[PDB]
């Protein structure tokens, strides 16, 4: 008895219905309320300057053409009928390649409340477009936007909203971080207006705020360069007569800084300016360069070729520029570390 | 033997509505799940996901599809599954999935005379599992697969594992080159949400990473380079270009090992166990050259001002292998 | 050095157009904005245009004013419309890449010199 | 005329039903013309293969009496005839081609004889047991059966000329050498019911002659280069030290290569064993110079060069004897 | 109200033919085009192309769709576009392109009372370039987009940029990570063939490559390694291992820089301008150890059969030679 | 109104009694399909996959007697919706891996009807064909990359493919369609062959493209550093016979440099498992460097002392095998270069 009335309601919905045109095309603006549930904020590619996110994307809008009367108050349609009802063309302004899933059935729900207010809760996967300012690599933070609006319809035709308080509408799942590089602090929900060539559009916005973890770069990139510079300054406490030892030392510490430089620049998008890591590596490379130049200035003033014996003709003294550089270079490197780590942990 | 079966099929599809749940006003239909796994293809730590290829089979009964007079189980063509009710089951972990289409789209319909229907898809999914990789490579992840009805609540549909202990077969016929499966589980439960209570099953695994690659590739060369850093203590202190070149080429070798393992291992930019180990070994080889610089400044520098070189060498042979052994003890007791 | 130089009038009984030139940096990828500070020490958000041409507006001033940018000449332009006497304050040009942003003064890290606009009846 | 024949054939034909659905199992004679096996992915354990896949069966609901005797048709009749649901059991990716038309065909003869041939590229899966790398042989399968139809409903059979093979010189086989080929038949027991599963095994083995001139010759020469130190005087200590440690660095630069075109399997291959024992020998050479320098100069070790010059080439030649004989001849 | 609008759409699309060109026997239809570029995603020097995301919009006045009695512009659902006429426009530079499909497929049909119809498409296309990388990384590229009608000739269809020089917007929004857009030009032309003159449009760019990054990564360390090669000149000839370790470890470091900039940079196998600079620096570092071979053979070999002359001469010659090399390089390419 | 009515009536009564399943000349004759290709952008030949992207217009023409008409025009333009209901020959490229029919913004197909019945079917294709390449002479080689296409279901007795023009003028590439990083397109070559099979005999149009790899990149990246490293290994002979650590550093670290050059000349190179000529050259140059340090070990056996010649006891003679290695090794290096660059440039 109930299924008979149900199939009669299903048959007599779409009689005289037209899915080509907006509900109230001359009457009112069509208010569409929107809810988002992020199940995973997937992995953020720095080379492509993009990110991946998975959402359940709930919509709701009142359609006068789909009132009904029956036993129940709420319906649940096929996608065969959800392709036969007007549905607002919500595209994503920064989408690169996005997928509406259909395993196993198409992931589309359409509820009809008995007043005619639809509820259309589909499940997506969004490969978005977050432009990154990388002056402060890797000690930086930036916002990544998720921005949707209607495509064909203007502000005069379709106006979007949120289903709740706006900061509570976009809900990230608790186990839905799914990042290794960055660290999601929180979202910021907003609403805005574009001026395209075709008219003003209501454009929603969710920002996602991301700070990069820096422990990997302190272990891999910063500390080996620091210890290499510490070695290049250390060599001064070898004696001035051991020319091949300090020579091999200086040139191969420059080779070590070369290896660290190229391996640190490899794992990074090829931006066209000076990242903070590039400043650090270049100045450390300059220190290891200046150490070997200082040893050359030591070697030019040697006058002798043999070592001081362990018991006592003349001998060499420790050169004065050795005693100068032993105080000079670690002080300059410590001053540069204070300036660097005080400048770039502040922004 | 063809006309009678054809007339019974055309009678079953006559007047059928695909938009009607079995027993639409009354009880929940009990759809029974049954997975057979072909393979796990890859487990990517970068995108935090695995890739599962499986035979995914659903048992339920719809009494509109009951036939009598035939003693067979009527296996139809897969194109009749567009003309039946099939459940709205999805995968919550699904990044990317497709039913294969060679040499047809891989579906089956196998009807039974009491109305029971088997429905088998052949699915390559890419399920998303969060990982914690702070114990890489000595870790054990687990990764799941969440099966759930989309629109029907638990008032309308129910789920169960067909043969609830041994539904998912083929788990132990899987040989991953990089991991090992300790054990799988089968959790049958019902979520409660704001829109209603939905049924949800969840196959889970427990992967263990095999470390035979990492000992041979990443740990043993670092150990042997760190041992070769210590040969300078058995070298006399007058030879500057012996001990300096030894310690310098040793820190260069540790730098090249660290950079090549930064290249070949998957790029996971936070702190792992192999990073702590390689950094500690680099610190050991670093101190093994600071020792010679300290000895050279004591002998050739604090000589004429007028503290024993052989004492520092003997005490270093006492300390550095013992310090390296304590470091290995702390490491291989902590990360196990 | 980044220089955010402002312009525009400061007194009317009408309409007004207040610009804000930039130099030292290409701000095409940066969210530029206008603020307002009455005597009372409150930096109120007015308007902001994104890199993707999206106008965000303050809540108290929504629909009254209009923000636009010249992305080539690196400037932001706030068109004033229907001025109350209570629109009497200093107008602060701002730029940034707003982090916990678009409404909060602790997101913008580059600032204008501030221009007084005095409106009475 | 022939239009009338086709409209008479399509009348009353149910393509949801197996032919002979309660009568007998539908016997299918299959055929396979392999164009090219693509590059065998050793890491993901795939291999590409491009085939023509031909099937025959008798459908007695497609009988027609005429003069034409054969209906050499397009791919337009395919969606209206019962087509067997043959899937490839170890495929990960497979595509029939759709340029410029659907690359399918259909030939209906007058007694009901029906030929269906579609062109397929397949990224088929096979497990690569990477013991004895890079001297290993394999047999990568290609299995197929019906999907929904059991043994009682569809039986496959090979024809007499089962796998016809092209020239093998136009194939995309970089590393491996095509040495063998066979077919078989098994019947599996899956949960839905017993399925008649055909297979074709592709026997492949190596073109070894690359890792000789990439890794084997350099590792052996740098072991000899580590031995070079022994014919240098004891009192040139920085030369011996630089020899040992830079020879170790170049061993590490070659152990870089040692796991290039491989998945991260967690056991010792022949390549890993070779590079590891060479690294152990160079390690032992530099530790030998350390024990020669401290036990004599810094305080029979005093003649230990004359022992090492015979002891290390003897052990290396015995290691090459045992290694190469065990991993080629056994 | 709404019933009149529904009856209006139904009688506009009553008896409509989706194969007739507008004014099928009369004049050619004018199609005015309009692009809002969202972004340029990647510029791949290996594959010689670029990925371009835009809003490709068209205007043509169709007199079979002119309504009356309604003041508002009829913006229909995008699924009426399978029931209209559209131009057969394609992209000559294209490799692989797709109209986006989330959440529904991105079209718009915005009708007008005279019969003007807007046709919008959010297209992420991939357009090819022929790249002159002979001056890499100091090049100016010219990447275009070539739009052409397919079946209709210029007797049937006409293409113009709607607005002259201000059709294509949003190029100033584009912030490429390594390029910098000098200039975009807009070209409309009919292309004479043998089969018939076809219309063509041409969006184009110019991409000046930004060069300070290679000063950071690639040029500066080769300069400093080249200067560290010279340190052997201010060392006595008796110190053999020092000058040999200098020259040898210096050519080893140059080898590592050349190999990891062979691996780091985009891989295009012909002669570039960074290759000439790196190979020239390798030649200078090689000559600076040929110098020590020259010194050691003259003193320790041809002694019984000057050293400060050769060294003092090289200290003045090699900096002048390297500065002349930098002069020739950075004025011949720039 | 008259032209539209006549045109619409001709289109609506063109498909009277038509079948798409049947060949024109079903039991009568052989369908004479006449093909023509304009190659716009001959894309990147991939050495790693033995493939090449070609991106072609494809024009083929044949006569259908069933679809003739009268009227004012001779030329009938068709929708692709109407052209899907017309027989077209099942042309497939024999060695195409995965090729794409373009669908922007319409499907890029065309079908004109001439009034006598000779059709015209142009479409923009993009074929990722298979080119069997042999790297036995890397990089001094030529390749022949074909396009083989024939019908699929129709044999030689039922369809025959021809070329429209003379075959030298049919397949014409663009003047601006090189687009090769690492080759010169040295002229195409056509043929109209016949290839047998098991299911009958078919008609195959082949079109070979002849290529030639440029050499200068591997000269400046691979050949010149190996040559200069071998000359730098020869540099060690012109020292004295007392500088044991210096000549030792020469002989060892030049082996290290040749190892680095071998690694990062072979990794940027597709993994064929046989001896390419570059690998022959690098292995022989590596053998020269190894022979240089073996020469120094032979020198260092016969030294007898640890002091070199003073500026002013007795000293060392210059070694005889140092005097013979200067004549031996550069002459052998020149002989090997003449043998190499005379052998592999006749190929
Ligand atoms: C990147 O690379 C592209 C491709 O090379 C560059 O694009 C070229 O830009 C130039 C400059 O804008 C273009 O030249 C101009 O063409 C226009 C259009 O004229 C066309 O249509 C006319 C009718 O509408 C027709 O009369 C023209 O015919 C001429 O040219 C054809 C060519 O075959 C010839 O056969 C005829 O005999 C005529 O000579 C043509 O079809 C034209 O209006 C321009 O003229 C102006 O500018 C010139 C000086 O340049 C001036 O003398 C004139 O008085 C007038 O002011 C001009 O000729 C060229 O067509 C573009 N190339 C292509 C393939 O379209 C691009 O500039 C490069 N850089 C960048 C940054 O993108
Ligand atoms: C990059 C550094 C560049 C430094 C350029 C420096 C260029 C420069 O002119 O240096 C001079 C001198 C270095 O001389 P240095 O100590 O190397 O050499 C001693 C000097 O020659 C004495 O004159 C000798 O004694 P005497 O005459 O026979 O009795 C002594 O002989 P011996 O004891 O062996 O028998 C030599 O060792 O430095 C300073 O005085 C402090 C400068 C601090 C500079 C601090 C710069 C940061
Ligand atoms: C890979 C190369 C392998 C070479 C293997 C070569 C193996 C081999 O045979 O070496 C021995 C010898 C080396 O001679 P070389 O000149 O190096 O050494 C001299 C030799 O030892 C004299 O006998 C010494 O005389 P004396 O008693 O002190 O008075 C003399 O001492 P001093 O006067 O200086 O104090 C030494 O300098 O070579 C040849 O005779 C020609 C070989 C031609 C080889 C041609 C090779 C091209
Ligand atoms: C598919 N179902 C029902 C419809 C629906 C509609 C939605 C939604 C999720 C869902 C899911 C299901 O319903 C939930 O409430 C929910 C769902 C899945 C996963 C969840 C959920 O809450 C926390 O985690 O998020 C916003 O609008
Ligand atoms: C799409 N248009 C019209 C139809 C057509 C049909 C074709 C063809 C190209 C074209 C192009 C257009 O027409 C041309 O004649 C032509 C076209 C584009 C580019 C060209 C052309 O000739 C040389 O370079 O190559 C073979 O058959």
């Amino acid at each position: 008895d109930n299924t008979t009335v149900f199939t009669r309601i299903l048959d007599r919905l779409l009689d005289g219905y037209d899915n080509r045109l907006r509900p109230g095309l001359g009457e009112r603006v069509t208010e569409v309320k929107t809810d988002i549930f992020v199940t995973s904020f997937g992995p953020v590619s720095d080379h492509d300057m993009e990110y991946t996110i998975d959402v359940f994307f709930r919509q709701s809008w009142k359609d006068e053409r789909l009132k009904f009367k029956g036993p129940m108050t709420v319906l649940r349609l096929n996608n065969l009928m959800a392709s036969k009802i007007w549905t607002p063309d919500t595209f994503f302004h920064n989408g690169k390649k996005s997928v509406a899933h259909n395993m196993t059935m198409p992931n589309k729900l359409l509820r009809i409340t008995e007043d005619g207010t639809l509820l259309y809760t589909m499940r997506l996967t969004v490969r978005a477009e977050c432009p990154m300012h990388l002056e402060d690599f890797p000690m930086d933070a930036h916002a990544c936007p998720l921005k949707f609006g209607s495509y064909a319809y203007t502000r005069a035709e379709v106006v979007y909203e949120w289903t709740r308080e706006p900061a509570r509408s976009v809900v990230v799942a608790e186990d839905g971080s799914r990042l290794n590089q960055y660290d999601l602090l929180g979202q910021t929900v907003d609403s805005g207006i574009v001026q395209s060539s075709t008219g003003e559009y209501v454009v929603m916005t969710t920002h996602f705020h991301l700070k990069r973890k820096i422990g990997y770069f302190v272990i891999q990139t910063y500390l080996p360069c620091i210890m290499t510079v510490i070695l290049s300054q250390v060599s001064f406490w070898l004696n001035r007569e051991s020319v091949p030892a300090r020579t091999v030392f200086g040139v191969t510490t420059v080779l070590t800084m070369t290896t660290l430089s190229i391996s640190a620049r490899n794992s990074l998008p090829k931006v066209a300016y000076a990242t903070a890591m590039d400043w650090f590596i270049a100045v450390c490379y300059a220190f290891v360069f200046s150490a070997l130049i200082e040893f050359a200035t030591v070697n030019y003033f040697t006058k002798r070729g043999y070592a001081w014996d362990g018991k006592s003709k003349t001998f060499n003294s420790v050169s004065k520029i050795d005693r100068l550089s032993r105080i000079a270079f670690p002080l300059l490197f410590g001053i540069f570390n204070l300036v660097y780590w005080a400048t770039y942990l502040n922004r | 033997n063809m006309s009678f079966v054809k007339e019974t099929v055309d009678k079953l599809l006559k007047g059928y509505d695909i938009r009607l749940r079995p027993d639409f006003g009354g009880p929940p239909v009990c759809v029974g799940m049954n997975i057979d796994i072909a393979s796990i293809d890859m487990v990517s730590e970068v995108n935090m996901d695995y890739t599962l290829t499986m035979y995914f089979q659903q048992y339920w009964r719809d009494k509109r599809l009951a036939y009598s007079g035939i003693p067979l189980n009527l296996t139809l063509d897969n194109r009749v599954a567009d003309q039946l009710w099939v459940p709205d089951t999805y995968f919550l972990n699904d990044k990317k999935s497709f039913v294969h289409g060679v040499t047809v789209k891989n579906r089956m319909i196998r009807l039974h005379p009491d109305g029971t229907v088997l429905y088998g898809l052949r699915i390559t999914t890419t399920a998303a599992c969060m990982m914690d990789l702070r114990r890489y490579p000595l870790d054990e992840q687990n990764c799941t697969l969440e099966i759930e009805s989309y629109g029907y609540t638990t008032d309308d549909i129910e789920f169960y594992w067909r043969g609830g202990d041994k539904a998912v077969t083929g788990v132990e016929r899987i040989e991953l080159p990089q991991f090992s499966i300790v054990e799988h589980r089968l959790v049958s439960r019902n979520v409660v949400f704001a829109t209603g209570a939905y049924p949800r099953l969840s196959l889970s695994f427990r992967l263990k990473r095999n470390i035979g690659y990492f000992i041979l590739q990443t740990y043993m060369p670092s150990i042997l380079i760190t041992i070769l850093s210590w040969v300078s203590f058995w070298i006399n202190y007058d030879a500057s270009a012996a001990r300096v070149a030894l310690g310098i080429t040793t820190v260069l070798t540790m730098t090249t090992i660290n950079t090549h393992l930064r290249e070949t291992l998957p790029k996971i930019p936070y702190v792992k166990a192999i990073d702590m180990y390689l950094m500690g070994c680099f610190v050991f080889v670093f101190l093994a050259l600071l020792e010679y610089a300290f000895v050279n400044y004591i002998f050739f520098g604090r000589g004429p001002q007028r503290t024993d070189v052989n004492a520092i060498d003997r005490w270093s042979r006492i300390v550095f292998p013992f310090t390296f052994s304590l470091f290995n003890l702390v490491y291989w007791l902590y990360y196990v | 050095q980044v220089q955010l130089q402002e312009s525009g009038g400061g007194l009317v009984q009408g309409s007004l157009r207040v610009s804000c030139a930039a130099s030292g940096r290409t701000f095409t990828t940066y969210i530029m904005a206008w603020f307002r500070q009455a005597p009372g020490k409150e930096r109120e958000f007015l308007a902001a245009m994104d890199q993707g041409r999206i106008q965000y507006y303050g809540d108290s001033v929504r629909g009254r004013f209009t923000i636009s940018r010249d992305y080539a000449k690196n400037s932001v332009d706030l068109q004033l419309d229907g001025l109350r006497p209570e629109d009497t304050a200093v107008y602060y040009c701002a730029a940034g890449a707003g982090f916990w942003g678009l409404r909060t003064a602790s997101s913008y890290h580059y600032w204008g010199q501030g221009t007084q606009v005095t409106v009475s009846s | 005329d022939v239009t009338v024949i086709l409209n008479n054939l399509l009348e009353g034909y149910d393509n949801k039903l197996r032919p002979d659905i309660g009568v007998k199992p539908t016997l299918i004679h299959t055929d396979m013309y392999v164009n090219s096996i693509g590059p065998v992915n050793a890491i993901n354990m795939e291999y590409t293969i491009d085939i023509f896949f031909a099937q025959t069966w008798y459908d007695r609901r497609l009988k027609f009496n005429s003069t034409i005797k054969v209906l050499r048709l397009n791919s337009n009749m395919v969606g209206k005839i019962w087509i067997p649901d043959t899937f490839f059991r170890n495929s990960k990716k497979a595509d029939a081609h759709w340029i410029t038309t659907p690359n399918r065909m259909l030939r209906i003869w007058n007694d009901g004889r029906v030929l269906y041939t579609l062109r397929l590229t397949i990224d088929a899966e096979c497990q690569l047991q990477l013991h004895n790398f890079p001297m290993d042989e394999h047999s990568c399968p290609l299995e197929f059966s019906s999907y929904g139809y059991p043994r009682e409903e569809i039986v496959y059979q090979w024809k007499r000329s089962s796998v016809e093979v092209g020239d093998t010189r136009s194939w995309r086989l970089y590393q491996f050498s095509f040495v063998g080929l066979r077919n078989t038949t098994e019947v599996v027991k899956t949960t839905s019911g017993d399925y008649v599963v055909m297979s074709v095994y592709f026997d492949l083995s190596r073109r070894m002659g690359y890792f000789t001139i990439q890794t084997y010759i350099p590792c052996t020469l740098i072991v000899v280069l580590s031995w070079v130190s022994f014919w240098i005087n004891k009192d040139a200590v920085p030369a011996r030290t630089s020899l040992g440690i830079t020879t170790v660095l170049t061993m590490t630069t070659l152990s870089t290569i040692a796991r290039k075109s491989l998945p991260k399997v967690s056991y010792v291959t022949a390549m890993d064993l070779f590079v590891s024992v060479c690294f152990i020998f160079v390690f032992s050479a530099l530790v030998e110079y350390g024990t020669l320098h401290y036990f004599v100069s810094n305080r029979r070790i005093a003649k230990m060069d004359s022992y090492a010059r015979i002891f290390f080439p003897t052990a290396f030649c015995l290691f090459n004897l045992v290694y190469w004989v065990s991993y080629l001849y056994l």
